[PDB]
């Protein structure tokens, strides 16, 4: 009889684990407080490493990697980009950033202005976007804004050429969810999901954000066409790859995932050394959450990693069933896999 | 010759020191009756090894060390064994009833009765140094003694030898080897009054030397013998530049490896741990052994200096080690690791060889090795072992649990709270130095 | 990648390798922080004993 | 030398310490006459914790009968061991208690205490160090209820410095000598909250039900009950007469057992309970089980209705010390409720080589759960349903007690319930 504790109520995916684990009759949960687990499904923020894999006689697994901050951080996974040999600054599927700290507070400043002013001059587009963790082709606005507020930003370069769907001539990006497990293998979710735009693309007037911005909630809250085209504005892999197929007479394995499954392999061996739980008195797997983009060349653009990501409604119970098989019952077993596998050296 | 005198305190204390003392004679060829046939200068001298051994008139060469223990048991055991005819009486104090695991018990109610015996035993040792440096304390985080008598006896020291260091072996607290609830407060309590007085101190935490044994020696059930035959092994590397002719001072250890005061816990690792009882295995070459002072299965606390970032950095190899290999294998390892300095600190490597490879104790579980290198790094991510205990700290505190124990020696319940508020503000200068 | 203070001799050689430049109380006291604790304990002795006689 | 002084009075516990004296001297190899018959010398390595060392190689335990009347004294005396006891060492007056804790406490008992404690003096005198003191009694008679705690407060006063550990069996309604032993057990619990630093509670329905339900016995008998407390003691007790890595003294047992100060009741158990199938092995698995089963333990609550504070297990016997710590770590995880998660670490285990006399290995249970709180309410219900009518209280306030001191003691052990129960939450 397995033992497992919640310390983080707000998780969807993570509640239908607990629900799954409970339903299999061999899995007790415990008091959050309780140190006498197998397995924590912990909190988002300051989760207390330092206290897991002393607890003698009980191999203990946790479902975050520490250390993946540096990934899932706007601010830090543009360090991590520019300032790793793997990654390099030449990087061709991440779009052209730079980390602004605001003037109340390195810093790349001048850097930023540098290549934006040669921009101008070449008669090149020159839309950037600013962004934190907490759109315009002019730089003094970009940085006005930063100054106005108190936490670090990111300006990278906005995709002024994006791949836009018909009917509709709009825009989206595409999740990936990658489940890494305690061996460090790296399975991709079979099923992605476009969250897509339900306003026809506007190059001429970034002031009005809903038809530049795919976020879901987003969508729902200030565009007038949601759930037009598509159910919640969510396209699955299998509509995606029919669509490829009628318009453009390609793949979405040849024409997309490719290179997503390349971007994933990219990132998490790059820090694999930094994070791999081999030799560790303790266990870690997490599951990420990749935003992509797709220009109108058919090239995947990386856009952020999201290290507590949620889960499309309808894929809930296929991937939490498939976290539990492959993360959970890996290391505790019970008494066609819908990931796949990215092979690597170790 | 500038002389240091070993102060073991508790059970924990006296059978590690058991443990070195055994070490150090058969590294410096020392029998257990005393003599010494390859020091040619009787009655005197002051050689590499006379920092820890004194010269008698009929050529005994006697350690400069103190057993402390309010209980006669353990140290009775050093009087009978092979080695009673190191020490003489007044070397070895003993009361008649311990601590019982009572902090207080041993700092307020019996150490106050015993203090000023064992400071004027020390006071005799001192009288026979010519240029004493300072001392090196063992003892127990867990033990009403060893965390009890030991702040108090440190509180003392700083006071009858102002100007001398002291150093620390502490033993960090484990469940899989003790039966004590209560280590956790007496840990917190001692380290409270022991911080302005211990100028560097290095933890072993039970658990881990308690993996490494069963891991890497394939002991089942390992006992305190298993324990402390390895424990001297990784103190004697420490302590073999001050017997040794290589390096050299106590000093040298604050100002290598403890920047800011009150973090002067450096993290040891040792390789390779080897079991002898192994038919024969490949002599891992500088390069493994180096690579492994970065595995945590070869810490003596387990955490993840990964996480933590760095502020000093010591190779101290004993056996076949030549500078060009060690330059190499750390090319190699910085390029693969990660290794994290603060910005206010270089970042580089102080490296000490000591061509004689590290002694065995015959009939012994570790097997003799070509070459062996302890590392000492002062990392943040120690301060995980703080983490650890104060939350232990917290979870019974805040039920009162044990406390009336402590009271009942005297001692006021405000203690508790203003050692735990000074491993708050501890934990967070670690957090400070090591975090962004 | 810098050797330096390469210090030799028979027993063996200490030397340093630099990859990146950077970037109480008295006994007065103590006596009586001894005494203190020794006067609670003789306190709560004695409301035992009164308890007792009572 | 770290030496224990031990005392029985009254009926009960002058015959439980009979049978305890007869089950350590079997296994330090101490015959019935005091001469030393062993083929070992961890049999001697600790022998002067419970026995003094006398001319010729003898070994004379250092234990003080007690008693009002002489009736069980002559018996012990006239016992299997009778002789080996000290000629001195017989304390008894002729009175009796006639099972009224009044005279045992406050009349016939205190014409006699004072020649006991110069007995008590006589052994602490010749003690290098002592230990502490370790007494048996039941607590529903008068002599070693009455005068045993009477006893006890006066051995607190004289030495107020040490351990006060003593076996109490709890009268119950199934094993009843008198209707007024609720009276004698409410007024004894009162004075083990305050004097005692470990009471093991024995309850005689927990040792009749062991006898009748588990060792098919059909009709018990006081004899068979103080069997299971005889290995019971020796049980507890085997961290002290042998040598071994736990080391420990009365007092650093007792700060690690008792996180508060009037939480200081433990109930035992023993394992394994086998009917006469009886020459089975058993292994590390079934003594850990029974061990933990509520069956298995004495004094009639249920584990389940609780929390454990502290646990400790004692194991005796040539077994596999890792498999030993592989079980003992299962069963905290399989009931992990039934421990409190603010005390680090509470559940503790040592081993010995010796087994009790044959068995191949035991289990020895000492359990602080609060679950013990049920034990205390059986008593203070039919103390109630007595004391509300002042029914027998006439046998009481004649010997000069008066009813304010029964509200009084009525109130403290339903205040100790209540501290149990905030406990529990
Ligand atoms: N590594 C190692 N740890 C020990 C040894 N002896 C005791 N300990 C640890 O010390 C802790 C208890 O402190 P002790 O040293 O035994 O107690 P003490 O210092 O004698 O003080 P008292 O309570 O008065 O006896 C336990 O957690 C043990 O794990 C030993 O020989 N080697
Ligand atoms: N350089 C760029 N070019 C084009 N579009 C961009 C862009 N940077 C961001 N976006 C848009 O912003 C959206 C994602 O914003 P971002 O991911 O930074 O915020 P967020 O983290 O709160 C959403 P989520 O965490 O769910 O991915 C995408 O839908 C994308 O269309
Ligand atoms: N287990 C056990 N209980 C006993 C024994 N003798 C008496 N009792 C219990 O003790 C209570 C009576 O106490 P008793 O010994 O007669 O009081 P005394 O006057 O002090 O000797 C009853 O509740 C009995 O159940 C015995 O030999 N074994
Ligand atoms: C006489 C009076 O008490 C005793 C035994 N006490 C005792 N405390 C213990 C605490 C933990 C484990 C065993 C223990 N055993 C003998
Ligand atoms: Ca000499
Ligand atoms: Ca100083
Ligand atoms: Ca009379
Ligand atoms: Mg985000
Ligand atoms: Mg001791
Ligand atoms: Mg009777």
């Amino acid at each position: 009889m397995y033992t497992f504790v919640v310390r983080d109520e707000n998780s969807s995916v993570y509640a239908e684990v607990s629900r799954l684990l409970l339903a299999t009759g061999q899995w007790k949960r415990l008091r959050k407080d309780n140190p006498r687990f197998n397995l924590m499904l912990g909190e988002r923020n300051r989760l207390p490493f330092g206290r897991l894999g002393h607890e003698p006689g009980l191999v203990q697994l946790v479902n975050y990697y520490r250390g993946a901050d540096k990934l899932c951080r706007k601010a830090s996974l543009v360090k991590l980009i520019k300032t790793s040999p793997e990654l390099s600054e030449s990087c061709t599927w991440f779009p052209e950033s730079y980390v602004i700290y605001p003037t109340n507070l390195t810093d790349e400043r001048e850097v930023f202005l540098a290549a934006y002013n040669r921009r101008r001059e070449g008669r090149e587009g020159n839309v950037w976007i600013a962004k934190s963790s907490a759109i315009s082709s002019e730089a003094s606005e970009l940085l006005d804004f930063i100054d106005e507020q108190g936490q670090v930003h990111v300006i990278q370069k906005y995709l002024e050429k994006p791949l836009l769907l018909e009917p509709g001539h709009r825009k989206f990006d595409i999740r990936s969810w990658v489940l890494v497990d305690h061996l460090y293998n790296i399975y991709l979710y079979r099923e992605g999901v476009l969250r897509t735009s339900s306003e026809p693309y506007n190059s001429a007037n970034f002031q009005d954000k809903t038809c530049h911005l795919t976020n879901h909630c987003i969508q729902k809250e200030y565009s007038k066409n949601y759930g037009r085209y598509e159910e919640g504005n969510e396209m699955f892999f299998e509509e995606f790859n029919q669509y490829l197929m009628d318009a453009l007479n390609t793949t979405l394995e040849n024409s997309i995932l490719l290179q997503i499954k390349h971007i994933i392999r990219s990132c998490l061996m790059c820090i694999e050394p930094a994070i791999s739980t081999k030799h560790l008195h303790y266990q870690s797997f997490q599951l990420f959450g990749f935003d992509f983009m797709v220009d109108e060349e058919l090239k995947v653009w990386l856009i952020e990693v999201n290290g507590a990501p949620a889960c499309a409604q309808k894929l809930y119970a296929e991937l939490c069933q498939g976290i539990v098989d492959v993360a959970i019952s890996s290391v505790f077993p019970l008494a066609t896999s819908i990931f796949i596998k990215l092979h690597h050296h170790h | 010759m500038r002389e240091c005198i070993s102060i073991h305190v508790g059970q924990a204390g006296v059978q590690i020191g058991n443990a070195c003392w055994e070490l150090y004679c058969l590294e410096h060829g020392i029998q257990p009756d005393g003599q010494m046939p390859s020091d040619k200068t009787i009655g005197g001298g002051d050689d590499s090894f006379n920092t820890f051994f004194s010269e008698t008139g009929a050529g005994k060469h006697v350690p400069r060390a103190v057993f402390v223990d309010l209980e006669p048991t353990v140290i009775d055991e050093v009087r009978t064994g092979t080695y009673r005819q190191l020490f003489h009486p007044e070397q070895l104090i003993t009361g008649k009833e311990d601590a019982a695991n009572n902090y207080a018990r041993g700092h307020y109610t019996i150490g106050k009765e015993i203090i000023d015996l064992v400071l004027d035993r020390i006071r005799k040792l001192a009288d026979q140094c010519t240029g004493l440096q300072g001392f090196l304390v063992f003892h127990s985080f867990g033990g009403g003694t060893g965390s009890g008598f030991t702040s108090l006896l440190m509180e003392r020291l700083s006071v009858d030898y102002g100007k001398k260091s002291k150093l620390e072996f502490s033993i960090y607290p484990a469940p899989q080897v003790s039966t004590a609830v209560v280590e956790p407060y007496n840990s917190i309590l001692t380290t409270h009054t022991t911080l302005e007085h211990s100028d560097c101190a290095f933890m072993v935490d039970n658990e881990a030397i308690y993996d490494i044994c069963r891991r890497n020696l394939d002991i089942e059930r390992p006992t305190y013998t298993n324990l402390n035959r390895l424990i001297s092994q990784i103190v004697s590397s420490i302590t073999a530049s001050l017997r040794f002719d290589g390096a050299v001072d106590l000093t040298e250890f604050q100002t290598n490896l403890v920047p800011y005061p009150r973090i002067h816990f450096p993290l040891a690792t040792y390789a390779p741990v080897i079991s002898a009882e192994k038919a024969y295995h490949e002599q891992l070459s500088v390069a493994e052994i180096t690579n492994a002072c970065f595995e945590p299965a070869n810490q003596m606390v387990k955490c993840d200096p990964r996480h933590g970032k760095y502020m000093a950095c010591c190779l101290l190899y004993r056996g076949d080690v030549v500078p060009k290999d060690v330059n190499a294998a750390i090319a190699t390892i910085k390029t693969k690791r990660s290794i994290q300095f603060v910005d206010w600190c270089p970042t580089g490597f102080k490296v000490g060889i000591n061509y004689q490879p590290p002694t065995v104790v015959p009939g012994g579980d570790l097997a003799k090795v070509q070459r062996a290198v302890c590392m000492l790094s002062n990392t943040t991510a120690i301060a995980e072992a703080w983490a650890r205990l104060d939350h232990k700290f917290d979870l019974m505190y805040a039920k009162r649990a044990f406390v009336h124990w402590y009271v009942g020696e005297g001692m006021e319940e405000g203690e508790f709270s203003e050692a735990r508020e000074d491993m708050a503000a501890l934990e967070k200068d670690y957090e400070e130095v090591g975090v962004d | 990648m810098e050797v330096i203070e390469l210090n030799k001799c028979t027993s063996g050689q200490s030397f340093e390798v630099i990859l990146k430049p950077p970037s109480d109380p008295s006994l007065e006291e103590i006596q009586k922080k001894l005494e203190a604790a020794e006067e609670r304990r003789k306190y709560q002795e004695a409301e035992l004993l009164k308890h007792l006689a009572e | 030398m770290r030496e224990i002084v031990h005392i029985q009075a009254g009926q009960c516990g002058n015959q439980i310490g009979a049978k305890f004296w007869e089950v350590i001297s079997d296994e330090h190899g101490i015959d019935p006459t005091g001469s030393y018959h062993g083929d070992s010398d961890l049999q001697l390595e600790r022998i002067n914790v419970y026995y003094n060392e006398a001319t010729g190689n003898k070994y004379v335990p250092r234990a003080i009968l007690v008693d009002l009347e002489p009736g069980t004294m002559d018996s012990v005396r006239s016992g299997p061991f009778g002789q080996i006891f000290r000629p001195d060492n017989f304390v008894f007056g002729q009175s009796g208690a006639g099972n009224n804790w009044a005279k045992g406490h406050y009349t016939e008992g205190a014409e006699l205490v004072d020649s006991v404690l110069d007995v008590v003096r006589k052994e602490s005198e010749s003690c290098d160090c002592l230990q502490g003191f370790q007494l048996t009694h039941s607590l529903g008679g008068g002599t070693g209820s009455g005068m045993g705690t009477l006893l006890i407060s006066k051995i607190r006063e004289e030495y107020p410095d040490r351990i006060m550990n003593t076996f109490s069996v709890m009268p119950s309604p199934k094993v009843s000598d008198t209707v007024v032993e609720p009276y004698n057990a409410t007024l004894s619990v009162h004075q083990l909250v305050e004097n005692t630093d470990e009471t093991y509670c024995i309850d005689n329905e927990a040792l009749y039900d062991i006898c009748f339900r588990t060792l098919k016995l059909t009709t018990p008998t006081y004899g068979d009950l103080n069997h299971l407390v005889s290995a019971t003691m020796s049980g507890v007790t085997t961290c002290l007469r042998f040598p071994g890595q736990l080391n420990a003294d009365l007092r650093k047992l007792a700060v690690n057992m008792v996180p508060f100060p009037r939480l200081h009741f433990f109930m035992p158990g023993f394992a394994p309970l086998t009917s006469r199938q009886q020459y089975r092995a058993l292994t590390v698995p079934e003594l850990t089980q029974q061990m933990f089963d509520s069956k298995n333990m004495m004094a009639a609550c249920d584990p389940r209705h609780g929390r454990y504070l502290t646990v400790a297990a004692i194991f005796r016997g040539r077994m596999s010390m890792k498999e030993v710590d592989e079980q003992m770590l299962n069963v905290q995880n399989k009931n992990s409720s039934y421990f409190v998660e603010w005390i680090p670490n509470n559940v503790k285990t040592a081993v010995c080589d010796i087994p009790p006399r044959g068995l191949k290995m035991s289990a020895t249970f000492i359990g602080n759960s609060t679950a013990i709180q049920e034990l205390f309410k059986r008593i203070s219900e039919q103390f109630t349903a007595m004391f509300r009518r002042k029914a027998f209280l006439h046998w009481y306030t004649g010997e000069g007690m008066d009813e304010m001191e029964f509200t009084e003691a009525e109130s403290n052990m339903n205040d100790l319930v209540s501290e149990y129960q905030q406990y529990q939450d």
